[PDB]
RNA sequence: AUGCCUCAGAAUCACUGCAUUGCAGGAAUCUGCGCAUGGCUCAUUACAUCAGACGUAAUCUGCCGCCAAAAUUUUGCGG
RNA sequence: GAUGGGACGUCCAGCGAAUGAAUGAAAUUAGAACCAACGCCUCCACCCGGAGGCAGUAAC
RNA sequence: AGCCAGUGAUGGCCGUGUAGUGGACUGCCAUGGCGUUGACGGGAGCGGGGGAUUAGGGUUCGAUUCCGGAGAGGGAGCCUG
């Protein structure tokens, strides 16, 4: 008689506005499984360029993250860096630290330096301080954020 | 009225210049349409329509080339499958 | 005037940046349109590189899409009922992107009758159209919330265009869990 | 490189609508000649086999462009030899017998 | 010290030279393009500017190159 | 009466722009049996009506 | 020797504005961000290619021809393109 009625998730819809992916329509039931995960839900995911694999959490998850490299319109291009997780206090953001040696020509010796960078982390990753991450350059996402986490080792 | 000569109704003003006979000044008439201008207007449309027709010909030749290559590939596949069937 | 540069901002260290050079035309901003709801009124703006932007002021109609049926109709907006930014926008009746509005449902009722033969003029149809209706209705199902709203005379939709940039108020009807999410808030 | 069409006794009718024509009205089109099997192929064309090779030559004549329930009835000659169809049929029957 | 006329946008100067109801040159104005380049100086300025390496899949782009174009019931006459 | 086949007529169907839907590939296993209608091949010389099976087979 | 948050400081959500990204900007939410590897403040100073002095390592100058930036007494606003 009538089509079945879905229900709100209540574990991801905890904001003032309805959270949704802009790439697919969750209300369309089509005969082709173009964008369908193992659970049968409609979910959009893609492969980023270089030799990086899309995590299974991204394909089979339920978060939204309109800033995610694997499930949104953010594109990775530029340079690739590695660092050490320094702090994970902000929401969906972490601070990584890069340590390097600088060469002083007059004394023929090295000295230690460091630099702090703030990056965006998708919910498919769960880094902790002391971990090692690989990040890739993207378009400006905030006042100080220019990188996205691609892999946690 | 329409289709009436206008080339001699234009007035001429006499300028009495010393040392020679008076010059007569008449304006140049604008928007005078002759047979050469009519042919010039009509050539533009026929040249334009030939350009779009020769572009349709170029598209047809490209489509024929694409179709011929796919026909050959299907024929080769059918021959392989046909040979496999009769070798059973 | 208004600028969009980072020169007036503090550094991450908290220090103050000493500004040399003046303000450039390439980084200007402009005053917001603040589109209201009413008889149509627009104002052209000459943007960079030529080209014209249209400022929406008091729009009242647009094209609204029925996503499930992949159609659209031209309908008149009746009122604004919700806004995720602040209640002040709902109170002042401001049309912006993602605003929740209601529409008159008359065009969508007419389309449903002429496509499926169900009336929420039908009996005067050709036999081959009647046969086509039976096929379409064979494996088509409407949902509770949509059928109730179409009978009532209004249904909810969200604005999909940016009225202050293009001067158009277009949107999509609400369906699925999105309809349930906003119905519970509107209670 | 001889033409493979003459001496065929098989004809081709281009605009024949099998959903509004039936075989009885198709056979009426040729009345003075004995008719072998008739085939229709859903792309609106048909094949008609005739007994004598001496036939179907004046049938191709005085019939190209004439009206047959509309559509102008384009008609030509086709190879489609009946003898080769019979051998294909008995080979298919033999092949199906081996399969089952 | 920034203006620009060719065979090829617009001359009835009551402008000039020859002819004798024309042929040329054409002051002035309208139109189109440029004046955001060049030249000068070094006051400001340390997550700024600059240099080496990279991006714009986050965008705009006249002049220049190679190209493209099948929308549109108009006009005359008799009503 | 047939999501039956052909005509006839009556509204749309150009580039660019706005909103919504579809396309923008696949690359982790091998054989069978029934019912719906779709395509072909054989009969009973054709037609009539009334039978029985997958030789081949990019799509239309 | 501590700096940053009324009035944006670091991040998140829906938007506005821009040619376009972005706390660039409005509303709401969390307590974050930087620092003895010298932040914050002060002094001198347009940056570079390069010049001077040459065992080697170094020290010092670069307003000035080329490249980049900024300005037209001071400082603000804008039209046409
Ligand atoms: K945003
Ligand atoms: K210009
Ligand atoms: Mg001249
Ligand atoms: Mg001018
Ligand atoms: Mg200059
Ligand atoms: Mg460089
Ligand atoms: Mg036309
Ligand atoms: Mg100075
Ligand atoms: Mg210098
Ligand atoms: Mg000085
Ligand atoms: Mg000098
Ligand atoms: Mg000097
Ligand atoms: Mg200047
Ligand atoms: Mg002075
Ligand atoms: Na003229
Ligand atoms: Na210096
Ligand atoms: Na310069």
């Amino acid at each position: 008689n009538y089509a079945r009625t879905p229900t709100v998730d209540l574990t991801v819809q905890h904001e003032k506005a309805y959270q949704r992916q802009t790439a697919v329509n969750e209300n369309i039931r089509t005969a082709s499984k173009k964008h369908v995960n193992r659970s049968g839900h409609i979910r959009y995911s893609k492969k980023i360029g270089l030799g990086f694999a899309t995590p299974k959490a991204a394909i089979n998850g339920k978060y939204i993250d309109r800033k995610c490299p694997f499930t949104s319109n953010v594109s990775i291009r530029g340079r690739i860096l590695r660092g050490v997780v320094h702090s994970t206090k902000m929401r969906r953001s972490i601070v990584i630290r890069r340590n390097y040696l600088h060469f002083i020509r007059k004394y023929q010796r090295y000295q230690k330096r460091h630099r702090n960078i703030t990056v965006h982390c998708s919910p498919c990753f769960d880094p902790k301080p002391g971990d090692e991450v690989v990040v890739g350059q993207c378009r400006p996402l905030s006042k100080t954020i220019r990188y996205n986490v691609l892999q946690v080792v | 009225g329409r289709t009436d000569d206008v080339r001699k109704y234009v007035i001429r003003r006499k300028v009495t210049k010393e040392g020679k006979k008076d010059r007569f000044k008449a304006p140049k008439i604008q928007r005078l349409i002759t047979s050469t201008i009519r042919a010039r207007r009509a050539k533009k449309v026929r040249v334009a329509i030939d350009k779009v027709r020769k572009s349709a010909a170029e598209r047809r030749e490209y489509l024929r080339l694409v179709g011929a290559r796919r026909r050959a590939a299907r024929q080769r596949k059918a021959a392989r499958h046909h040979s496999s069937r009769v070798n059973a | 005037g208004i600028v969009r540069s980072r020169l007036h901002k503090r550094k991450i260290t908290g220090g103050k940046t000493k500004i040399h050079r003046k303000r450039m035309k390439a980084e200007l901003g402009r005053l917001p349109a603040n589109t209201k709801l009413g008889p149509r009124r627009v104002s052209p703006v000459r943007a960079r590189g030529g080209n014209f932007k249209l400022r929406g002021l008091r729009l009242d109609t647009g094209n609204f899409a029925w996503g499930t049926e992949a159609s659209a109709q031209r309908a008149r907006i009746l009122d604004v009922v919700y806004n995720a930014t602040s209640n002040e926008l709902v109170r002042t009746k401001t049309l912006v992107k993602n605003c929740i509005v209601v529409v008159d449902a008359a065009p969508f009722r007419l389309w449903y009758a002429k496509h499926y033969g169900i009336d929420l003029d039908v009996k005067k149809a050709s036999s081959k159209l009647k046969r086509k209706w039976e096929y379409r209705r064979k494996h088509h199902k409407i949902e509770k919330a949509l059928a109730d709203q179409l009978r009532e005379g209004r249904l909810l939709a969200r604005i999909t265009s940016r009225p202050g940039q293009t001067g158009r108020a277009d949107g999509a009807l609400l369906e699925g869990a999105e309809l349930q999410f906003y119905l519970k808030k509107l209670d | 490189k001889p033409d493979p069409h003459e001496g065929s006794s098989v004809v081709f009718l281009s605009p024949i609508f099998r959903t509004s024509t039936t075989n009885g009205q198709i056979r009426e089109l040729f009345t003075g000649m004995r008719v072998l099997r008739i085939r229709t192929y859903r792309q609106n064309y048909a094949y008609v086999y005739l007994d004598s090779a001496a036939a179907a030559q004046k049938f191709v004549k005085e019939k190209n462009g004439t009206e047959f329930r509309g559509k102008k009835l384009r008609v030509a000659l086709s190879t489609r030899s009946l003898q080769k169809e019979k051998d294909r049929a008995e080979r298919a029957n033999l092949l199906s017998d081996a399969h089952n």
